[PDB]
């Protein structure tokens, strides 16, 4: 979650620009309980989640 | 009564009931009193909520052996007991055994 | 008596020069905010014990004096403890005073023997 | 290569250390020499707070350790195999295993004259009769020419006889042990018979 | 190795000192021919023995309470979690690229504290109490440790008053 | 914000810090508990404190137990969440109210730091992700 | 005699270098066995387990808090042993031999070794003659002959210590009205019980009478865990001096899936790596 | 008493001996 | 002697590809401990690694 | 010297029964760490042990 | 490093440019499944990584159904 956030806090809006961010997160078989997709589920407004 | 991790809402709502029920008595009619209290609170290190339920036992085991006495000994959440002996064999640095227990269970 | 080598979260080593503490032996920690009261789990060589803390051990130093009790944690026993509140130490919780005891006796003991048991249910 | 066969045989990574140390110096026969300059070191290291900073500090480079072990030990009958030996241990950083490779040294050297040293605690002291009838029934319990170095002790509570204390083996040959075991073989048979 | 063969080299052994006073008057120049190559040693003050990922390893700090508020030479806070035998394991409160191996290792004495009272009452902090919003830092404020005592059985009376949380079904 | 204290260590802070934070917010808390005052404390998401300690604990070569969590995880939640009381009248009458928020994996309460809280606080507020959809919100079951 | 005879051997000594969670490491020893019953200076045993270069690791019969670092260990020069014979019949052992009914020792006795590797393909023969016992149940549907391992597998409370008191009992029932050669003499291998259900348990077979061909090996639920994971090997030590003499023998042992887990604890504290359902490979 | 610092060697190495006889055999003439 | 700080660049002389390396950790010996951005089939023990 | 190869088997001098070992590993100081044919108990650690 | 074990191998099947002649390689990579489980370690790694999947299930092929794709 450190890692995950460090890379991910510096993808911001601020008083300068804006940076519309769109990233494709794989979840490991399907399964949104994991820990890489479910830390990164904080980390974004909009979530999109596909399913199968 | 040896509560083994219990809140401490409800270890003041157990001692505020004896007291109202008469079990335990305060001030000078404390001798009439039938209970002992053995409190290890929740937020109490591991090693202090694995030996309260010893601590009843010793409180009992006087009145056992003795005071020849037929004792009764409320572990209450004897399950936390279990779980506050598996903290401290995992600080311990004990290998957990199977679901997770510590290999003494 | 001995002095404190490692506190890593609730387990404490000391270290003894002279005499080791028994396993499962008490030890009061000198100079704490508290009573802190450590119990001996093992021994793990080099005249060092490993200790579990009955209390916070946040403020300990290396080389905090700590003393040999010379038994297990001894908490007050007798009709004089109906209607109290003790710890796991022994020690008042209700603010009553302090906790009139028959005696003190170890919290870590046998099982009462094969000839000792009752064969009746 | 070829080198002499150890006296006995050791554990691993300080001893190993003292059997190499004392089959290089029986290959040169400065057995006594090495084991004097381990001494020497032991004290050197226990007078000065800056040598022993070389073995347990860990900031201080290899640089440093290995030259100043290297130019400290230029002369003075230091043997190419202790000066050698120092530049070995200092450059790996390992100059605190000077502490725990004299002892096995110590060892191997005591393997090699075949000798023991031994302790005897008698409830009285000796005289030079009861000694030399008491090494005679000690040297039964080595198993070859081993040459016991007495160590005579005194102790009360003993009722006359000795004990002999070999660091590996303990014979109780006193006689308040033997009035332990006699009380208790005669209750071991009145609860019987 | 074993322990009662080796507690017997406290005592000298040696019958002959001709290395001891040799090296005697030698150690000090050959020590000192490298004393800009040394650093200072350090008895309670702590150097930085290693450092990854948020986790300083110490040499040093000879009186560190647990959990005592450590600082670098940088300025970051540390918070001394494991005190072992030979280092103490603090955690950096921050980035550890500004800690290097060698970095010296500074001991405030005090458990780690926050800034309480009623002037950070509308305010927005990091977790250790220090302001982010950007409006000054917070005055009209003590502080106090984070790690003290929950009150006890006898401290406490029986939750009777309801607190309302606006929510009908929390609330019924 | 007259009325609201905002402790703030966000996902790209150390995690120290996040272990730390409902420390502090809780120090804060206890300045209107302990002056007669009544207080409220959320502590949003306290399964990332949990991520943040073991973190923390697996980097200092602490004993791992189930899911990596260390030894005193139980200790760590319940050492903050009883400093949550309502003293007496000798004490000033005030009280400190907690509200953890534990995010569970599809409803799995039987995970560690799900099982540690709920036999830490005094009840649950169950939100179900079925009842949400289904026009509840709050999806209280 | 004793006079005459007497000479005090020379005991190896060994300092424990380290004590806890039930395994001690013992310095020295240097002659020891692998396997060697070896004694400390408080009166508990102990089993040299792992002969190592530098030490030995001992695990304790007992409890381990009466060792300290710095303890003298004294060994006894001999593989694990129990005592075996007609004189352990009605007693009340524990789990390395020593009597805990308080009737005195164990007299007209001898020594024999825990772990003796089981008999060859040639020792055995056909398993011929039948062991009636008493469960009509048992006897008419699953019928079990002399020779023969039988597992009662069942829940807990489903009635197995039940089937194997019966047995206990039948064999008394059968040992009056046979000839000596054709006779049962039972074990009852009690591991990880309570001392109160064993104490009852001791209590039946008195009153009924089947203790004078019964052997009780007690490794309860507060004794250490290498007694239960010893008390099997002990009590099928005791039963084969009847198997090795001619003689006839039953034994259960009560609930090996406590020895199993007794077991367990012990290779979980030597860190040893664990398997399926964390038990040891 | 200030040997008790040297009481326990620290090794950074395993193959330590593997060093030390390169560098003790040619210390024999 | 001086250390690189933590997350600088290093690079490997010698290797026949652009080698670039990532200090992750000070191991405490004097030495780091590095990620790679290329393979690390072909490096030498004691081959020059020059900070930037 | 002269160690023994793996696979080679081993006899130990002086058990209660013919005990063979195997060796399985050169362990790295001139010791080979070997599996037992029969059972251990009752080896003492200088048991002279021939190779075959 | 299990993934990259087979990523740097799987990445080489490749459709060459036609400034690099055009040549190809088609990789057909095989991971045995049990009892149906892809959430497997390497099978969610190889299925990550390839493009498609031919995926033949044990209950089609006692159908009679074969090749058992489903
Ligand atoms: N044949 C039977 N007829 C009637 N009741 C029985 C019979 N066998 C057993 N029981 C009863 O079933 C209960 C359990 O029996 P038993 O003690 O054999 O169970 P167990 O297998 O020992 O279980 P556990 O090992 O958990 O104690 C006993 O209290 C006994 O009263
Ligand atoms: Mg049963």
């Amino acid at each position: 979650a450190t890692d995950l956030g460090g890379l991910q806090e510096r993808i911001t809006t601020t008083t300068k620009g804006s940076i519309t961010s769109v990233q494709a997160v794989y979840v490991p078989a399907d399964d949104l309980t994991d820990p890489a997709p479910a830390t990164t589920f904080a980390h974004l407004d909009a979530t999109t989640v596909l399913s199968r | 009564f040896a509560g083994v991790g219990e809140r401490t809402r409800e270890g003041n709502d157990l001692y505020r009931e004896m007291i109202e029920s008469g079990v335990i008595k305060l001030g000078a009619e404390r001798g009439n009193s039938k209970c002992t209290l053995v409190y290890g609170q929740m937020n109490e290190p591991p090693g202090a909520r694995a030996r309260v339920a010893l601590t009843g036992l010793t409180v009992a085991e006087y009145f056992r052996d003795i005071e020849g006495q037929d004792v009764l000994l409320f572990v209450d959440n004897i399950f936390r007991f279990t779980q506050a002996n598996s903290e401290v064999s995992a600080l311990l640095g004990r290998i957990p055994s199977a679901v997770g227990y510590q290999p003494t269970l | 008596a001995g002095y404190v080598s490692q506190v890593i979260g609730p387990v404490v080593d000391v270290r003894f020069d002279g005499e080791l503490p028994s396993i499962l032996s008490s030890l009061e920690v000198e100079g704490h905010s508290v009573r802190l009261v450590l119990e001996v789990a093992q021994h793990m060589g080099d005249n060092t014990v490993r200790c579990i803390a009955m209390d916070s051990t946040d403020g300990l130093v290396r080389g905090q004096k700590v003393v040999d009790t010379g038994s297990p944690i001894k908490v007050p026993v007798g009709r004089g403890t109906l209607g109290r509140i003790m710890n796991v130490i022994g020690e008042p919780v209700d603010e009553q005073g302090p906790i009139d005891a028959a005696d003190i006796w170890s919290i870590h003991r046998e099982a009462p023997e094969f000839t000792e048991q009752s064969t009746e249910q | 290569l070829k080198l002499p066969t150890a006296p006995l045989q050791l554990s691993g990574t300080s001893a190993q250390i003292a059997t190499l140390l004392w089959q290089v110096a029986a290959k040169e026969n400065q057995l006594d020499k090495v084991q004097d300059e381990l001494y020497q070191f032991i004290e050197l290291f226990k007078q000065h707070s800056e040598l022993r900073r070389l073995a347990t500090d860990p900031f201080v480079p290899t640089l440093v350790r290995t030259k100043i072990i290297s130019s400290v030990l230029k002369d003075s009958g230091a043997s190419e195999i202790t000066k050698k030996l120092f530049e070995a241990l200092a450059d790996e950083g390992a100059l605190s295993a000077l502490l725990e490779v004299t002892v096995n040294y110590e060892e191997l050297m005591l393997a090699h004259k075949k000798e023991v040293y031994c302790t005897v605690i008698t409830a009285e002291p000796l005289d030079k009769l009861e000694r030399v009838e008491l090494t005679k029934k000690a040297e039964k319990f080595v198993d070859a020419g081993f040459k016991l170095v007495m160590q005579e002790k005194i102790d009360k509570k003993l009722l006359g006889g000795f004990v002999i204390e070999f660091s590996d083996r303990r014979v109780d040959m006193s006689t308040a042990k033997k009035v332990e075991e006699f009380n208790n073989f005669v209750n071991k048979l009145v609860l019987s018979i | 190795a074993d322990a009662k063969a080796l507690d017997e080299l406290r005592k000298p052994k040696f019958s002959s000192k001709y290395l001891i006073q040799h090296v005697s008057q030698k150690l000090i120049p050959a020590v000192k021919e490298w004393e800009k190559s040394y650093q200072p040693p350090v008895i309670h003050l702590g150097r930085v023995l290693s450092v990854g990922d948020g986790i300083a390893r110490v040499y040093g700090l000879k009186s560190v309470q647990a959990g005592e508020l450590v600082c670098f030479d940088s300025g970051v806070k540390g918070m001394a979690l494991n005190l072992q035998a030979d280092h103490v394991g603090v955690v950096v409160f921050g980035n550890d690229s500004v800690i290097h191996q060698g970095d010296l290792v500074y001991r405030t004495g005090q458990i780690v504290n926050v800034p309480i009272g009623p002037g950070t009452l509308g305010r927005v902090t990091d977790g250790l109490g220090q302001p982010i919003d950007g409006k000054g830092p917070l005055t009209n404020v003590r502080s106090s440790l984070v790690e003290v005592k929950a009150p006890g059985i006898i401290a406490r009376q029986s939750v009777r008053e309801p607190l309302f949380t606006g929510v009908k079904a929390v609330d019924a | 914000m007259r009325y609201t204290i905002m402790v703030s260590a966000t996902a790209s802070d150390a995690a120290p810090l996040q272990f730390l934070a409902p420390y502090s917010g809780c120090a804060m808390a206890e300045y209107f508990r302990d002056t007669g005052k009544h207080g409220l404390i959320i502590y949003d998401d306290l399964s990332k404190q949990s991520v943040a300690y073991r973190q923390m604990s697996l980097l200092l070569r602490r004993p791992p137990g189930r899911e990596a969590f260390p030894g005193d995880v139980f200790y760590l939640h319940s050492r903050l969440l009883e400093r949550a009381a309502k003293l007496s009248k000798e004490l000033g009458g005030g009280s400190l109210t907690a509200f953890p928020v534990i995010e569970t994996q599809a409803g799995d309460v039987s995970a560690y730091i799900a099982t540690n809280v709920i036999s830490i606080t005094d009840g649950q507020i169950f939100l179900e992700t079925e009842l949400f959809y289904k026009g509840i919100r709050p999806a209280l079951n | 005699e004793w006079e005459k005879s007497y000479q005090p051997p020379v005991i190896h000594l060994g300092r424990v270098l380290s004590v806890g969670d039930g395994i001690a490491r013992v310095y020295g020893l240097k002659s020891v066995q692998a396997g060697e019953l070896v004694c400390f200076d408080s009166g508990v045993k102990g089993m040299a387990l792992n002969l190592q270069a530098d030490h030995v690791g001992v695990v304790v019969f007992g409890n381990d808090s009466v060792i300290h670092q710095g303890d003298l260990v004294y060994r006894t020069g001999q593989i694990v042993n129990v005592p075996i014979g007609p004189g352990t019949l009605g007693r009340v052992t524990d789990g390395l031999g020593q009597p805990i009914d308080g009737k005195g020792p164990l007299t007209n006795v001898r020594s024999s070794l825990v772990e003796v590797k089981a008999p060859g393909i040639i020792a055995r023969q056909s398993v011929r003659e039948p062991l009636f016992t008493g469960v009509k149940a048992v006897d008419a549907l699953v019928p079990i002959g002399r020779g023969q391992r039988e597992l009662i597998i069942g829940d807990r409370q489903t009635g197995k210590t039940a089937v194997a008191i019966d047995a206990i009992i039948h064999q008394k029932n059968c040992n009056e009205q046979v000839p000596k050669a054709q006779r049962v003499y039972c074990v009852y291998v009690a591991v990880g019980q309570k001392r109160s259900t064993v104490a009852q348990l001791v209590k039946l077979f008195t009153q009924t009478g089947a203790m004078r061909y019964t052997i009780m090996v007690s490794a309860t639920a507060s004794d250490a865990a290498p007694l239960q994971f010893l008390a099997p090997y002990s009590g099928c030590a005791m039963a084969e001096y009847f198997r090795d003499t001619g003689k006839h023998g039953l034994i259960i042992y009560d609930d090996l899936s406590k020895q199993s887990v007794a077991y367990r604890q012990m290779s979980l504290l030597l860190r040893r790596p664990p398997g399926r359902e964390a038990f040891p490979g």
